[PDB]
């Protein structure tokens, strides 16, 4: 319903609010897609800082370091190390599932912090970091290790984490892993993912390098799925119903022997590219374990994920994988009958982190839906080359959207349905379009794996078909 | 699996057979768990009055806080002004976590901006962010007002807000009279409620401090009310229905009840009413300022005695009878207007309903927490209703508080079995309920994990929670509620009063076992 | 025994040991009991299909009902008119009934009189009993109005009631003047509905139909609003409030708010506010009248069509988004009003909770009862918010409201599993929640026993009620509530959405089995 | 405190409201008690014909029958016969507790009811009652029987209720009990006990009259007490505790079973004189069975009523009431220390039904209170009989009281604390009158027993000294 012309002065448009320098910045992060492009052209600028004053949607280095990559592992202790707010604006907003007890051997819906005061500023907070230490040892001794999770003044004020953190562990014989992950290093949630993944590397990874393990031909880990409402679960699921034994779940639903045994397994599947692409990379290099990018959101995807990693084994995993597509086909096409005729035609804007922006266009078009306009808060170059095969032709494409871009986008575009996070879910509410959180799955899901599809489907309908929608407009003003 | 005409999400679909299968081979081959021997047996030990002396003898770890950071109190009381938009200088995941926070609380949208202080800035500070910010904020969003604030890294660095924004008008960033008011915040001093008062007495100096050569006491015949920290859409609008029905002129120094609670009417609406910077710059000329949270605006009370030269009456909190009738009986002096025939008969339906319910209500005991005069209101009121709060925790709260509110228990026989709480947490409060368990905890939704903890110890030990506070975010639309005023405590009594008798229909429902207590007549 | 620093009442004092063995031994010694077993299988078979076949086939036996008797809501429409005593010609057993009825629904005193018709009057008639009765009345309570109606007995017997006051007046038990409006009231014809449009229709007549010479319509430029049965006060007020908004004239006929809810300030009133005999004398002037409930107000529309000449507005019941929009443009049609910004903001901040809430409202599968109109605007509004109405039950319904009821169904897809059930009690719906289980009922205390079944078959068949409609008798103060407009409509909405998160939180509290899905954020 | 000659001038000023006629008759339900008064000669007037118009508190020969003697009968079915009012005011109002499973083998609080409607009326209900009952057989097989509780219109359309009966009970093998309690009968609940009393003895009592029963000397039952809130469970612990066995509740509680094996005991132990004197008078008329009369309220009562049960047994019964009285005097004295100081000094007001207008004022006592004025819906001349000795001197009495008279008596004796019934509950709470429910314990009790004891001054001290009194006077208003 638009050309790459309107698109292109759309954006023309959009861009006239800025002052010269901003705008300048911005044209750059702002594109329409053409797949008759140099395939060696960047399409788009990205992983850059942001404008000051603009309103982008993204966080820090901490949200990605503490929120995304450490938080979600269940049995150690992740302390938020510094002032109060950070911890308790983060404690329990992901829903990074897991199964445990909690306060007693799992710690994920809990806030640790050493809650700075001024005194910490101005004399430092390394002598409390070790006390906290004793007082979690006492309080919570089924912990199996502990995680500091640096906020913006640690570095700020010269605090020295990495020595306590070294002290603290010889003395109580766990780990215990300083990560910089303060909120002013890098641009986004982008850098916390790459400190945390190197936290892991230099203080976790290796500690059982000598060991024996009992090991299968068919062992793997689950790189980057944080089990997002149970997502990590309804995939492994799939795994093992192919034959497969998955040793770690990296971090949804994980632990810390789960992590140390991953230099064990055959293969290492990558789902979050953006996230954990840089401990795989490491795993390959030190231990040769090869590593492959899956798709689990939507049949197509899962049945072309499941046939690729089969393909990587025997002859047997290839037989199983074609038996577990065919298992679960009476089930894709219910849902497809069901939900398809409620959605087909519908068009969509996507707007999400590093990942899912590409990731659930398959999903959406197993139900005839249309993606018009996607866009990262903070994914890189590598991740918008991976997007544009995903993506239809002329396309818009936003990097780091401004509030002020994103609604003028949808003013322009007028979607069927918005999905993107809670920053943005009550705006477009109220413009009168449909809307579907993708990271929080609006408190659903699973999304991920063949159950998972049948729950994105009715929450697809659910949303975009509701009664509320024809309300908005009061009879007397039409 | 799934049956497609009856789908399962998360809850119950892990409870399949399949799934609970698999999860017991992923915890015996994988995880490394505790046996669940121990784990019972820890759980058990955290439950004992052992366990609870070495809680209460940390000094360095906290758990499970019941506080916020300054910023998110300046971010609020921004946000009740006409079109002004909330500035944090720093760095940009604090504005985030900002927004997310109050859009969870209030289901609506949150405007706030950084200028994204990075690594560059750490050293040689953040002035080029204060130049670039201001103007592309005002440019994109156009407020009439920018409001700023601080994040920790900006405090920590040392930036001086005043010289960073006068240079920003020098340059040419943005205009002379463009007002930037501004409040250093750091979030490593109190509390989101210091916040609110810093970025408030900020806002209150950029209008009023220079021009004060004019102004006349009790020239313009109003009352300011300042009402501080405040996430309950009821409690504004309770305070103003209440004066206009007196008759009694007045100003709301800070209303961000529009932009709260705009409606789902096609258009999205970035900003809506809040107070104007006519009335900031005319308040010195009130008869007087009424401080509706005093507790969390010391600041604001310093500059409004000592440059406009107001008597601030020594009030607290309209909260319960006593507290709502001194606020009445004080702005009717202030004013001249008498307290009208409608209050007069609402206040006495009030006392109909703590009549007709003070049964069920007689003797029950609660824990409770949240901010400072929040705490103290809702004890006093539960001392009006013959319930007896014994575990009473205040995370941002101080001694001269706690002396405060160990007065206000001494005055009453329901007094006797409270202690009050300063510095402590909810992991604190988690041992107290175990130890010395309540009948009910009044709280905000963290409060849910701690009602987990006691149903796991026994159905008997079970302390079900009663959601009044901040944040709630595991409930729909309880943001549009009242805790204030008559009716603000009409609201209170029925939700404490039907939590009692919910939980007692819970315990009465097994046949032939507790349902002979099952009666149809409360 | 008992502690005496911890006194236990019959919960959970009859859980101590030697209470269990006594009681255990009084069964098995002198009861005859049937044999737990056998209570165990009659109990699951009362759960069947089987069951309900021969439940649903019953013709003679009425068990659990879901109404009442007619000079109920004779006795609650005259309330509503000012200094007027309601009188119940017949038996007295009635009136200690009615009162305590509306005692424990209300929580307020509530005044009628008998006049105590025996066995002596059961072949004479009760004449002596209508005259000595009128003055006493008259004489002791003092009321400018008695509105009389009857009891069972003096409709069998036949007493005529206008020979009876007319015979009273002519020989001075009361003045001639005296007005006492008067209606048959048969408790064997309809419900309590039935009495309140009998007693409105006399009240009507009485005033109006012997002076219509001089009435002119539209002259006064009013609108009149009959109310019909309702027990919520905040219905009464929201209209009012509403239409004050508008700045619409209009007359409330039979307005209880200021009776059922006096002041405790010491004196106790036995009459407050109502509907004055002036506005009922001048009513035939408005511009037209508006029934706010329709289905039991068949009697006053005829009255009011074929006399005062009103060409009544067809307009259901203004519940939920749509029929609240209705009536509101019709008012403003009728008024020349127009509808307000004030209203239009409420609206869209309905709709706005409507779009923040609809995921977990979507697809909730409700069993129902009450009243039919009542019940029709709850069917409506669950159709708007994508919940599926699934037992639709009204006991005291017709057919011609079912065919209204069914193809309000039928218009939406949420209608699809919708069965509406007339003439049908509470334990013909303890079988539908059985064998095609809701999620959730809606109706009045008297669910609270099918909810107790529910759960003895097991905690995942449990069905838990949530109280909206009449008699509320086991929580405190849910009379204060609303249940029309856009008002009542933001209450509906957030009581279901947090009873769905309530149990939600309790499905999910398990440490370690469902507490995966015990989120902090919903 | 007020003289003889005040109250009488205050029975005088109230009276001036009244039409002469009805003057005339209040006058004589008015008394100032005198014990020095006649032997023979009545002190008041009782059980009259109430006044139209005067708004009466009294209730129908119904709620006597169906609402207070066989409503708590829990394995039998009562049907409430006419139209569906009285049964659905009458459903589960009356806390008269039992032990069941409701729907399955008890029926208490549910409420079965012929509904009827015109045909029913016109044409007569008897071929509806009779398919009723087999409705009742299908759907309740584990009833052990069926009542019949007529209202207002079975006796003025001319039913036979006795023939459908005496067939369906011979058919299904089971009592069905016709009971004719139409509420035109009699002047109050009154007649309706007597109706019900005697419904029992006729088709109830004689049942297993040829049949042997294992006996001991120490069988009894309890007359008249309905449970409330487990009142009558809290007295026959006392009662077993001292070495009896009791065979039989009437009714709180009770089965058909028991009342059947009632002939069986050696003694029947009569709390509510004025609803089961009748059936008390019948069994030792018929069968030899003394009764007698005792008191539960407060330790004062119950010491009297144990020792006076005792004697009529044994050495060993009496030794044992000793034994019961000893072990009880601790908590007694406990309960006494901690509320009768917060008590002592206190005036009440009662007004009841006809027993706890007299009977608790011994409990009252026991907390330092007294009772200043008390009263009887419903008494008769036997029970003011046993009133005077129980009353101080030139205490207010008032049977049949009126709404206006019981406010204005009120308004000049200024109790501390009113005892009386829901009706009147909420009209003394807006005069700051502390009020408590004297039927329905407040919901609250039980209020019999030493367990009871400690319940009342509690419940007591709750409401006479709850801070909401101290609050109704708007500070502006002094
Ligand atoms: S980690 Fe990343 S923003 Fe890959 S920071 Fe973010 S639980 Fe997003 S698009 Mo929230 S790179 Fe995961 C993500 Fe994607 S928290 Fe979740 S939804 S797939
Ligand atoms: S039966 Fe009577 S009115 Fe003796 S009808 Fe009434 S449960 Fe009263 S003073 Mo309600 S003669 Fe029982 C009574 Fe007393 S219902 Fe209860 S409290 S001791
Ligand atoms: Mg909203
Ligand atoms: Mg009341």
């Amino acid at each position: 319903k638009m050309t790459r012309e309107e698109t292109q002065a759309l954006i023309q448009e959009v861009l006239e609010v800025y002052p010269e320098k901003a705008r300048k910045d911005r044209a750059k992060h702002l594109a329409v897609n053409d797949p008759s492009i140099e395939q060696s052209k960047k399409c788009i600028t990205s992983n850059r800082k942001s404008l000051p004053g603009v309103m982008t949607v993204r966080g820090c280095a901490y949200a990605g370091s503490k929120g995304v990559v450490w938080g979600p592992i269940k049995d150690m202790i992740h302390i938020s190390h510094g002032p109060v707010g950070c911890g308790q604006y983060s404690r329990a907003g992901r829903r990074n599932y897991y199964t445990g007890t909690t306060g007693v051997n799992t710690f994920g819906t809990m806030n640790f912090t050493s809650d700075f005061q001024e005194k910490d500023i101005v004399f430092g907070g390394d002598k409390k970091l070790a006390k906290i230490i004793d007082e979690i040892e006492t309080l919570f001794p089924l912990n199996k290790g502990i995680s500091v999770q640096s906020e913006c003044p640690i570095g700020l004020i010269g605090d020295d984490i990495e020595a306590v953190a070294k002290k603290a562990s010889k003395e109580i014989g766990k780990p215990v892993v300083p990560v910089r992950c303060e909120g002013f290093r890098g641009v986004s949630q982008s850098l916390g993912h790459h400190i945390a993944n190197d936290a892991i590397r230099d203080w976790v990874l290796d500690k059982r390098d000598g060991q024996s393990f009992e090991s299968t031909p068919y062992d793997v880990a689950i790189i980057g799925d944080y089990n997002i409402g149970g997502d990590a679960w309804s995939s492994r699921i799939l795994l093992e119903e192919m034959g497969l034994r998955v040793v770690a779940q990296w971090s949804g639903d994980g632990t810390l022997a789960e992590m140390e045994n991953t230099p064990k397994v055959k293969l290492n599947l990558l789902h979050c590219y953006r996230s954990m692409n840089y401990i795989s990379r490491h795993m390959e290099e030190k231990y040769g374990i090869p590593w492959m990018e899956y798709n689990f959101f939507g049949p197509t995807k899962i049945a072309e994920s499941l046939r690729k990693i089969a393909a990587h084994f025997d002859d047997t995993i290839q037989e199983n994988a074609e038996r577990v597509i065919a298992k679960y086909q009476p089930m894709m096409e219910a849902v497809i009958a069901k939900y398809r005729p409620r959605l087909e035609g519908k068009k969509v804007m996507l707007y999400v982190g590093g990942l899912r922006p590409r990731h659930v266009i398959g999903a959406y078009e197993d139900l005839g839906m249309e993606v018009v306009g996607t866009g990262y808060e903070f994914a890189h170059n590598d991740d918008y080359d991976r997007t544009i095969k995903e993506l239809g032709d002329a396309t818009l494409l936003y990097d780091d959207v401004t509030g002020y871009e994103l609604e003028e986008f949808v003013k322009r575009l007028k979607p069927d349905l918005i999905g993107s996070g809670i920053k943005e879910k009550y705006i477009f509410q109220k413009m009168g379009i449909p809307f579907r959180q993708m990271h929080s799955w609006d408190y659903s899901g699973p999304y991920h794996g063949y159950d998972g599809f049948a729950i994105f489907a009715r929450d697809m309908d659910m949303t975009l078909n509701n009664p509320c929608w024809n309300k908005l407009t009061p009879p007397w003003k039409k | 699996s799934q049956q497609v005409d009856k789908i399962k999400a998360s809850y119950p679909l892990f409870l399949d057979q399949d799934y609970k299968d698999m999860l017991a081979k992923k915890r015996d081959g994988f995880e490394e768990k505790y046996p669940q021997d121990k784990i019972d047996e820890v759980f058990q030990w955290t439950t004992t009055k052992e366990y609870q002396e070495l809680n209460f003898q940390r000094e360095a770890l906290t758990v499970n806080p019941a506080k916020a950071c300054q910023p998110l109190g300046a971010v609020l009381c921004a946000l009740g002004f006409e079109k002004t938009m909330p500035y944090v200088h720093g760095s940009q995941g604090c504005v985030a976590y900002f927004r997310s926070y109050f859009n969870r609380h209030f289901r609506e949208p949150v405007s706030c901006v950084s200028d994204s202080m990075t690594e560059d800035a750490a050293v040689f500070g953040g002035q080029q962010n204060m130049k670039d910010g201001l103007q592309n904020c005002k440019a994109t969003y156009k407020p009439d007002m920018i409001a700023v604030s601080t994040t920790c890294m900006a405090e920590v660095i040392g930036d001086d807000l005043n010289a960073f924004i006068n240079n920003s008008k020098k340059e040419g960033f943005i205009p002379d009279e463009f007002p930037v008011p501004f409040a250093h915040t750091p979030s490593f001093v109190g509390s989101h409620v210091t916040g609110w008062d810093n970025m408030f007495e900020g806002i209150a100096r950029y209008f009023t401090l220079k021009s004060m050569d004019d102004k006349v006491v009790g020239s313009n015949k109003k009352i300011n009310i300042v009402p501080g920290f405040e996430t309950y859409l009821g409690n504004f609008r309770v305070i103003k229905r209440m004066l206009s029905e007196m008759g009694v002129g007045y100003s709301l120094l800070s209303d961000p009840e529009e932009v709260l609670d705009t409606p789902a009417d096609g258009q999205f609406r970035m900003y809506a009413g809040g107070t104007t910077q006519e009335e900031m710059k005319d308040a010195p000329n009130a008869l007087n300022t009424v401080l509706l949270q005093p507790w969390h605006l010391e600041k604001t009370k310093k500059f409004v005695e000592g440059t406009w030269k107001h008597e601030v009456p020594k009030l607290n909190i309209p909260m319960g009878l006593d507290w709502t009738d001194e606020f009445l009986m004080k702005v009717s002096e202030i004013s001249g207007q008498p307290i009208p025939a409608s209050l007069t008969k609402e206040r006495g339906r009030l006392v109909d309903m703590m009549t007709d319910s003070h049964t069920w209500l007689h003797g029950k005991r609660f824990a409770l927490w949240g901010d400072p005069d929040f705490v103290m209101g809702l004890v006093k009121f539960l001392l009006e209703l013959g319930c007896e709060p014994v575990h009473i925790l205040c995370h941002n709260g101080n001694k001269r508080w706690k002396k405060a509110v160990d007065a206000i228990l001494a005055a009453s026989p329901y007094g006797k079995n409270a202690t009050v709480y300063i510095g402590k947490d909810l992991w604190h409060l988690r041992s107290l309920v175990f130890t010395d368990k309540p009948d009910f905890m009044i709280g905000n939704s963290y409060g849910k994990f701690i009602q987990r903890d006691t149903l796991h110890k026994g159905k008997e030990f079970e302390v079900p929670l009663i959601r009044i506070g901040f944040p709630i975010f595991d409930r729909h639309h309880l943001h549009r509620s009242t805790t204030l005023g008559y009716e603000g405590a009409m609201q209170i009594l029925t939700t404490l009063v039907n939590s009692i008798l919910e939980r007692l229909d819970e315990e009465t429902r097994g046949m032939q076992a507790t349902d002979y207590n099952h009666d149809l007549v409360r």
